[PDB]
C-alpha cells in the first residue's frame, strides 16, 4: 500500500492498480471559508460522476467504451504507454485532445442508449 | 352622571355664629368632594378639598366631614368675609358636577 | 404671585366661535391640568371641560361636538373654542388648574383633582 | 485500440483554493475555532515545479493572519475617551542617560462610569506614543488618525503553531529537497494532508522562531540580479537573542466607563533602564561568515560583501520590530549589520517600546498594548534574515522587511497546493460489448 | 445542436435525443445567498438521482422499466404522443398521475431486487 | 406499453429562487462581490404565461437593492455629534430671487479630534435640512427620529448594470414579443443565461436611463380599469433631460472625532442659482402625443386625456426625486404634466437639493449626502413614466411613484424564473429484461 | 455463505448534531429564525436506552435560547446615558409598593447634544445603589450598560420544535414510567418534538408538560445531594400573579430616535406584588410528591420541605417573567412542612427592572415599565429540589441553572444517526 | 406500510423489504446552522454512495457480492440471522469486523473490475 497519490510516479499500468485510493480521497466568516470548501468538493465530485454516468461508466473505476482511439490523439503503441509513461506525463500529451474525446464518449453512449432502447421493444 | 344636592339654598346668620352646610350626592363619591366660596362679584376660591383638608391660608374655623353621601361643611366664628355663595364639587366620575350653591347672608 | 389672568373678549354675535384664552403666570402648564368653568348669571357654576396631566380631553356631555380646547405650552396659555354660541351660553368663563394630590384611602391611592387656582372672569354676552 | 475511461488516476494540476486550519486562554489566531490535527506519503519518481514567490498559500496566510488579528480586537475596549489633552511631565526618577526623555508622566481628565463625573488620572506614556501640541500639553499619536482598540488583557499574542490543510480534492505537495532555492524542479516531492506547525511570528529584519535549514545557509531571492527584490536568508543553526525590559512596570486599572476599563502604567518600581537585546558576538560573527560564503556564489568570489544597517523609513522597517512578553520592541540592529568582508562577549541592541501599534501597515486601525506587569525576559532564535541589496567590486546588504508576507514565505516555501484531476482517458484493446 | 431547453417546443420523440443537454445543466448579499443556491442545486440533483437508483435506472437517461402503462393515465396512442406532443404538454396531462407511477416503479424494482437475489442463491 | 423513465426532459414550472448577481473605486451596489458575466437560446413553438405584476424577481431585487444600500453605509461616519443647536442666518450673498432663503449659513460647536476640546465651525445647510426650534436657532430635520449616517465619500451612487442569474437547475425565460403588455401568453420565448444589464436607477415619476420599447409606446397596468393601480409607460424613443446644479459648492472637511470627518459646504464661489432640469418642449410634447395615442386604446377615441401634476404627499412622491452627481435632486414636474388632449424652446423644471436623504421610505434611516465639489451637470434619458389616474368623458393622469418596485418592474417585465423538472415518465413498447 | 450489502437498513447510532428550529409582532425566540412546521411512527419491539442527563438537545437548546435572546436585544436602545448620578428621595417617607421605590431625579441628555434634561423616574430600591435627597446610581453601572428591553418585542414564550436534519432521527420515549435513564420499551420516531415553550423560571416549572399517571421524580443520582431533583406533577397547580399598582409609563428622549421608558407615577392598589397558590391544591400536590419521594429514601423517613438556603435573588426566589415585568417571589410558604409516615397561599414577590437573566455578568437588560395592572395565570407543572446532606431528609428548592428547566421537556427525546449501510451473510453469489 | 425506521424491531428478513423507506429519508447565525447541516447530509450520503460504487453495488439496495463469509465474523446460520435477529442487534455483533469486510469488498471488486476488463480484450 503506497497511500494517496503514492502511484503518481508509477507507470500507467501500475498506477491503475490503485484507482480506489485517489477516488475515496476526493470527497472527504471562518465557518463560511470551511463551508464553501466543502460545497466546492461536492459539486466538483458530482460533475465527474455525472460525466461518467452520461458515458455509460457510472459506478466503475475502469470503464471500456466503444470509441476507437484515433491515432491523431497519440500514435504511441500500447506497450510504450502502460509500461513507460506515468499518468501525469500522459495527461499533458492528450490535454488538447481531451474535450474532443469527451464529446465522442457522450455521443457513443446516447447512440447505445437509443439502440438498446429500440432493440428492447422487439 | 352624579348629581350633588346642596341644601338649604339660603341660610342666614349673624356675625359670630356656627353654620353647617349640607351637600348630598347621588351615588357614593368616596371622600372626593371639594368646597368653593364665591364672594359676590369675585371669583370662586378653594376652601376644602377631599372634604376634610383645609386649603393653605384658609382659617382653621372652616372644616368638613363625612366620606359617604351626606357631606357637611361647618363654619365657626362667622365674619363678614364668610357671607358668600358656597359650592360643592365632586371629582369621582368624569362627568363632573357642582352643587346648586348655598347663599349665606346676615339675618 | 401665581395667578391666572384672562381678558374680556367683548360681546359676540350669535352662532359664531367663542375664543377664550387664559394667561398662566407664576406656574406653568406642565404637570397639572387646565379646565374651564362658567357661571350663568343668577345661577350656579357649570363644568365645561378639562385637559388632564396626561394630555387627555374630558368634555361635558351637554356640549356635544362643539367643544375644543388646546394648550399653548410656549406661551403658557389655555384656549377655548366653543362654536355655534347660543343665547343660553351667556356666562362668565373661568380658567382653572385642576391640581392632582394623592390621597390614600385604606389601601388605594388616587389622583384627586380639585381646581386649585381660578381665573378672574370673562363676562361673555351674546346678542 | 479503444478509448477507456479511468477514474481516480494520480494526476494533479496547479490550483488555488481556501485551505483551512488545524491546531494540535484565548489567542489572537483563534485556533480554538480551528479544527484539531491528526500521514506522510513519499512520491517516488515525481519531479514537481515549485515557486515560493508565486505561492498563494502565502497570500492566503497573510489575509488569514490579518483577519484573525482584527477579529480578536472586536470585543475589546475602544479607547475613544483616551484622546484627550494630556499635560505631560518627564519621568526623571532614577532614569538612565539612555532613558532620558523616553518615558513621560502624563496626567489627564478621564471619564468615569458615571457620565456626569470626571476623573483626574495619570499614566507613564512612552515618548513614541505622545505628540506635543503647540507642564506642557501632549496628545496621543493615535488621535488625528483613529482610535485604538485596547488589546484585551486575556487574549494572548503568543504565536502558536497552525496547520493549513487542503480541502477534499486538493493535495499539498511538500518539496523535501534540502538544497532548494524555492524555485524550479524538486526531485524529492512528498504529499501531506497539511503542513508543519507554522508559528505566525510577526517580526522585521530578523526571522525569529522559524524553521532552520538542513545542511547549509540558504539564500532565496526571486532573482538575485535585481536589487529591488528582498533576499530571504535562512540559517542552518539558530542564533539566540535574549530580549529584556528591565523596568518593573505597574499596571494600574482605570475605569473609563460602565464595563470598559483602561490599563495604564502607574509607576516603575525601582531603577529605570533601557530595553535591549543580546546576541553573542562569536555566534553572530560566525553566522554572517556562513551567510557571506553562500552569498558569494551569486556575486563572485572576488566581490566585497558589506553589511550596513537599515536605510530609512518608518520605525517598523528601520528597526527589528517584534513582540514577545506582550510588549512590542523596536530594536536598533545596527551593531548586528556593521562589517566589511574581504576575500563570552555579546552585542547589545538598544530597543524602544511603543504601546500604540499599527501592526499590518494598515492606517486607521491601531491597537493600544496594555502594560505588562513586572519584568519581561525573552529568549528567541534568529532563524533568518530579510536583506536588501543596493545597486563596483562591493555589494552592500542592508536589512529589510515591512512586508509581512516575506515572514511567512520563509515557512511556506516548500509547500504547493495542487488539484487532483481524477478523470483520465487512455487507449486499450478492451471493447464494450 | 439546439442548446439548453432548445427542444422545449419540439415533439417528445425529437426532444428525447437532447436529454444530455438539459441533464448537464442541472448541476452547475452575494455571500451566503449565492452559497445556499449551490447547496440547493446539489440537493435537488441528488434527490433526482436517488429516485432513478431506487427505480433501477441509475446511470441512465432513457430507462425502460417493467411497470405496464395503465390506460387510465393516458389513453393516447404512441403515434400522437411521440410525434404530436411536447414534453411540457405531456407533463400537464399526467401531473396528477406522477406520484402513483412513482410508487409503482419503486415497488417493481424492489420486487426485482429480491427476485434476482433468490435466483443467484441457486 | 410500459412506463419508461426519461431524465433530462425539457420541462419546467414556475418557481421562486434566490437569483445571484453578476456584473460585466467602490460602488453601493457592489460589483466586486458579484461574479463576472460571460448565451441566449430561442425556444421555438414555446408559449409561456408571463406576469410582470406577480414576478418575484422584482420583490427579490427590491430586497437586494436595499440590502446593498445599507450594507455600504455601515463602515462610514455616523453623524450623531451633528445633532446640535445650529445658529443659522440666511445666505443673501448673491442669491437670485428664486433661491431666496433656501441656503442657511449655520454655525455650531463641534467635537474636536481631542475629546475635551471644542470647535466652532460653520456650514451651509439647505432649508429642507434644518427646522427651526423655538440669528435664529435651527436643528437638522432628522434629529428627533434618528441619527444620520454620512454617505461615505469614496463609494459611488452611480448605477452600475447588474445581471440577475439563476442557479443550476433553474432557467430565466425572456419574452421576446415586442408588443407584450406584461401579462398573458408570450408566443416568442427564449432562454437566457441571465438578464441584461439592469441599472438600479432610483427615481420617481420618471424612469431614467431605462430600456426603451421596440416598436411603440407601451402602456402597462395591473388592472387598467382600476385607478388605484399605477400605470407604467415605456417610451420607444428617449427624452433626454439635462440636469444641473449651477452653484460652485466648496466641500470643507470638519474633523469631528478620532478618525471621523464631516464634509460641510464651505461657500459657493459665485452667484447662488437654483438647480433645474431642461426637457425639450418639442420632444416632450411629441412624446406625450404618442403616449396619449396608446392611452386612448384603453379609454376610447373620444376620451379627453388630461395631464395634471402630482396630487400631493411627501416631497419624494410629489417631485421627480432622483440622484446624479452624488447630489439628490427633487425636481418639480408640474411643467411636464400640464395639458389637455382632445380628439429650440425648452421646459425648465425648478429642482431643490436635499442632503439628509431617506429614500427607501424607512423612517429611522438617514444618509447625509456630502457636498459635491464644483458644478454638477447631468444628462439622462426619460425612458418611461409612472402615471396614476384620477377617480365623465375626461380622464386625468397624474405622475406617481414612491414605491420603488415599479421602477424595477419596468426592467424585469420580460423575465421569468422557472425550475427545470427533468424527470419524466412516458409509455413505450420497452420492457426491462 | 457470501457477503451481501444492504443499503437502507434500520440501524442508528447515538449522535450529536445541530437540530433546526420550527414554529407554527416579533418575539425574542422569533419565527424569523425558525422554519414552518408540517409524523410520529411507532417503532415496535425497539428498546432504546435514553439518558436525559447527558442529552445534547438540552445543551443546544440552552445555547439557542440564549442566542435568540441576545439577537433580539441588539437592535434597540442601549442605556449608556443612564449612568448619571441620581438624587433619590423616598416615595412614601413612612408594607406598600411605595416602600420599594426611590424617586430619583437626574440630568439626562436631550436629542440635541448640547442641551440637558432634568428628568425624574421611580426606580426600585433593588436597582439603585447609594454612592458615599442622597446620591444613588443604577446597580449594573460598574459592570456594564443596560440595553433597554425593546418595547415592541414580547417576552411571551412561543412553542418551538427542534427538528433533526436529513440522515438523523429523533427517538421519543413513550413510556409513562420512564424516569430519565435506562431502557424505554415504547419508542417512536417523530419528525420533531412537541412545542416546547421556553418558559424561563426558577424553583418552579411554570407551564409546560404534565406527567401522565403519577408525579415523577428525576435525578441524575438520587443518592447524591449535589444533584437537583426534577419533580414533575401529574395535575398542575395553578398560581396567580399580580402587580396591583396602576403604573404610569413615561417616555424620556435620551437621544436622536432613542427613548427611555420610565415609571413616572404609581397609583391604584399599592399592595405588594404577590402570587396566590391554592392551599388545598398545594398540600395534596406535596402529598403526591412525598409519596413518590419516599420510594427512594424509605417508608419511615421524615420528608421535610424547607425554603431556599441563600445566594442571589435569582436563585433564592421563584424568579420568572409575567406580563413583561419580572417577578421574584419568596416561596417560603410553599416549601414549609414536615411529613411523618377556598384558602390560598400568598407569596410576596419583588420586582426588578435591571435583569441579568442567563446567570451572566456584563450583559444586563432594562425591562421598561408595563402600563397598567399586571395579572397572571400559570400552571406549576414541576419543581427543582435540592437535598440536604438521621431519619429526616430536607428538600430545599433549587435552580439557577436554566438547563434543568428544558431538561424537563427534552427528557423523552433522543437524536440518533442513521447508519443505512449494513452487510450480512446470504446464499447469494455475484454472477 | 410501516414508515421511516418502522421495521427497526422487525427481523432482518422482514426489515430488508423496506430499504427504500430509509434510503429516501437520508437526503431530505442560524443561517449557517441550517446550511452546514444540509452540506453534511449531502457529504454523508455521497460517502455511502461512493462505497457502494467501489464495491460494484452502485444503484442497488441489495447487492450480492463475491466475498465469502468467514464465520469468524458470525457463526450463526441463516435461519437464526434472518428470522430472529434485527438489524440493530446484528449491527452490534459485526461492528468489530465492519472495516475488515469493507476492505474485502473493495479488494474483490477491484480484482473483478480487471478480470472483466481483461476479458473484453480477447
Ligand atoms: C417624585 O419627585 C418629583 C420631584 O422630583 C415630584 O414632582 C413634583 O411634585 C410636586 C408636588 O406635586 C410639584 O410641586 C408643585 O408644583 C406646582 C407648580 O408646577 C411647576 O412645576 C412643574 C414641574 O414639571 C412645571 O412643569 C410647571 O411649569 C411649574 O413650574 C413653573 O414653571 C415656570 C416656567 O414654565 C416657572 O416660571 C414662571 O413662568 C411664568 C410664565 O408666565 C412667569 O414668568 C413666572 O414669573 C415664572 O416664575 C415657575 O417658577 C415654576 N413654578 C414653580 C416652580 O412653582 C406648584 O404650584 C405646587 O405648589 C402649590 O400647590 C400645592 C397644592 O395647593 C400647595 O400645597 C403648595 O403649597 C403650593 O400652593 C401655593 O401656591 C398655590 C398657587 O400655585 C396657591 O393656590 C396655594 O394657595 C399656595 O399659596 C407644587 O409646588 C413639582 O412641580 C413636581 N416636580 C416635577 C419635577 O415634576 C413627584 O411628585 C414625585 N413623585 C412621586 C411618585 O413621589
Ligand atoms: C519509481 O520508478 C521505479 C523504476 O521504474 C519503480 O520501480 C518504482 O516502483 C517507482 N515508484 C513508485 C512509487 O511508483
Ligand atoms: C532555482 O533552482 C532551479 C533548479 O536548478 C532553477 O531552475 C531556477 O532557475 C533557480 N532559481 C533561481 C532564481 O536561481
Ligand atoms: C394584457 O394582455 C392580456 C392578453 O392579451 C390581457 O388578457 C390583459 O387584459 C391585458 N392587460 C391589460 C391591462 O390590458
Amino acid at each position: 500500500f503506497l497511500g494517496f497519490l503514492g502511484a503518481a510516479g508509477s507507470t500507467m499500468g501500475a498506477a491503475s492498480m490503485t484507482l480506489t485510493v485517489q477516488a475515496r480521497n476526493l470527497l472527504s466568516v471562518w465557518g463560511i471559508k470551511q463551508l464553501q470548501a466543502r460545497v466546492l468538493a461536492v459539486e466538483r465530485y458530482l460533475r465527474d460522476q455525472q460525466l461518467l454516468g452520461i458515458w455509460g461508466c457510472s459506478g466503475k473505476l475502469i470503464c471500456c467504451t466503444n470509441v476507437p482511439w484515433n491515432s491523431s490523439w497519440s500514435n504511441r503503441n500500447l506497450s510504450e504507454i502502460w509500461d513507460n509513461m506515468t499518468w501525469l506525463q500522459w495527461d499533458k500529451e492528450i490535454s488538447n485532445y481531451t474535450q474532443i474525446i469527451y464529446g465522442l464518449l457522450e455521443e457513443s453512449q446516447n447512440q447505445q442508449e437509443k439502440n438498446e432502447q429500440d432493440l428492447l421493444a422487439l | 352622571a352624579i348629581q350633588l344636592t346642596q341644601a338649604p339654598l339660603t341660610v342666614s346668620a349673624s356675625i359670630g355664629d356656627t353654620i353647617t352646610l349640607t351637600c348630598r350626592a347621588s351615588q357614593d363619591i368616596s371622600i372626593w368632594l371639594s368646597w368653593y366660596r364665591q364672594m359676590p362679584g369675585k371669583a370662586p376660591e378653594l376652601l376644602i378639598y377631599a372634604a376634610s383638608t383645609l386649603r393653605g391660608g384658609v382659617p382653621s374655623r372652616f372644616s368638613g366631614a363625612r366620606s359617604g353621601t351626606d357631606f357637611s361643611l361647618k363654619i365657626k366664628n362667622l365674619q363678614p368675609e364668610d357671607f358668600a355663595t358656597y359650592y360643592c364639587f365632586q371629582s369621582d366620575s368624569y362627568p363632573r358636577a357642582f352643587g346648586q350653591g348655598t347663599k349665606v347672608e346676615i339675618t | 404671585q401665581a395667578r391666572l389672568q384672562q381678558w374680556e373678549g367683548r360681546p359676540l354675535k350669535p352662532a359664531e366661535t367663542l375664543s377664550l384664552t387664559c394667561g398662566v403666570h407664576g406656574v406653568g402648564l406642565g404637570g397639572s391640568g387646565w379646565g374651564w368653568i362658567r357661571q350663568p348669571p343668577g345661577q350656579g357654576l357649570q363644568w365645561i371641560g378639562e385637559i388632564d396631566h396626561d394630555g387627555s380631553h374630558k368634555h361635558n356631555p351637554a356640549l356635544r361636538s362643539r367643544l375644543s380646547m388646546s394648550l399653548d405650552t410656549s406661551r403658557n396659555q389655555v384656549s377655548l373654542r366653543l362654536t355655534s354660541v347660543t343665547a343660553a351660553d351667556t356666562a362668565i368663563y373661568y380658567c382653572v388648574r385642576v391640581y392632582r394630590e394623592k390621597f390614600l384611602i385604606g389601601e388605594f391611592l388616587t389622583d384627586y383633582r380639585f381646581m386649585d387656582m381660578w381665573g378672574t372672569g370673562t363676562t361673555v354676552i351674546v346678542s | 485500440l479503444w478509448v477507456t475511461v479511468y477514474y481516480g488516476v494520480p494526476v494533479w494540476k496547479d490550483a488555488e483554493t481556501t485551505l483551512f486550519c488545524a491546531s494540535d486562554k484565548h489567542n489572537v489566531w483563534a485556533t480554538h475555532a480551528c479544527v484539531p490535527t491528526d500521514q506522510e506519503i513519499h512520491l517516488e519518481n515525481v519531479t514537481e515545479e515549485f515557486n515560493m514567490w508565486k505561492n498563494n498559500m502565502v497570500e492566503q496566510m497573510h489575509t488569514d493572519i490579518i483577519s484573525l488579528w482584527d477579529q480578536s480586537l472586536k470585543p475589546c475596549v475602544k479607547l475613544t475617551p483616551l484622546c484627550v489633552t494630556l499635560q505631560c511631565t518627564n519621568v526623571t526618577n532614577n532614569i538612565t542617560d539612555d532613558m532620558r526623555g523616553e518615558l513621560k508622566n502624563c496626567s489627564f481628565n478621564m471619564t468615569t462610569e458615571l457620565r456626569d463625573k470626571k476623573q483626574k488620572v495619570y499614566s507613564l506614556f512612552y515618548r513614541l506614543d505622545v505628540v506635543q501640541i503647540n507642564n506642557k500639553e501632549y496628545r496621543l499619536i493615535n488621535c488625528n488618525t483613529s482610535a485604538c482598540t485596547q488589546a484585551c488583557p486575556k487574549v494572548s499574542f503568543e504565536p502558536i503553531p497552525i496547520h493549513y490543510c487542503a480541502p477534499a480534492g486538493f493535495a499539498i505537495l511538500k518539496c523535501k529537497d534540502k538544497k532548494f532555492n524555492g524555485t524550479g524542479p524538486c526531485p524529492s516531492v512528498s504529499t501531506v494532508q497539511c503542513t508543519h506547525g507554522i508559528k505566525p511570528v510577526v517580526s522585521t529584519q530578523l526571522l525569529l522562531n522559524g524553521s532552520l535549514a538542513e545542511e547549509e545557509v540558504m539564500i532565496r531571492s526571486e532573482n538575485i540580479t535585481n536589487n529591488a527584490k528582498n533576499i530571504l536568508v535562512q540559517f542552518n543553526t539558530p542564533v539566540q537573542i535574549n530580549c529584556t525590559r528591565p523596568n518593573n512596570n505597574t499596571r494600574k486599572s482605570i475605569r473609563i466607563g460602565p464595563g470598559q476599563a483602561f490599563y495604564a502604567t502607574g509607576d516603575i518600581i525601582g531603577d529605570i533602564r533601557q530595553a535591549h537585546c543580546n546576541v553573542s558576538k562569536a555566534t553572530w560573527n560566525e553566522t554572517l561568515g556562513k551567510v557571506v560564503k553562500q552569498l558569494r556564489k551569486h556575486f563572485g568570489n572576488n566581490t566585497i560583501i558589506r553589511f550596513a544597517n537599515s536605510s530609512g523609513g518608518d520605525l517598523e522597517v528601520t528597526t527589528h520590530s517584534f513582540n514577545c512578553g506582550g510588549e512590542f520592541f523596536y530594536c536598533n540592529t545596527s551593531g548586528l549589520f556593521n562589517s566589511t568582508w574581504i576575500s563570552n562577549d555579546s552585542i547589545t541592541l538598544p530597543c524602544r517600546i511603543k504601546q500604540i501599534i499599527n501592526m499590518w501597515q494598515r492606517i486607521g486601525q491601531c491597537m493600544y498594548a496594555p502594560p505588562i506587569q513586572g519584568v519581561i525576559r525573552c529568549v528567541s532564535n534568529i532563524t533568518g534574515l530579510i536583506l536588501t541589496r543596493d545597486g563596483s567590486t562591493t555589494e552592500t546588504f542592508r536589512p529589510g522587511g515591512g512586508d509581512m508576507r516575506d515572514n511567512w514565505r520563509s515557512e511556506l516555501y516548500k509547500y504547493k497546493v495542487v488539484k487532483i484531476e481524477p478523470l483520465g482517458v487512455a487507449p486499450t484493446r478492451c471493447k464494450r460489448r
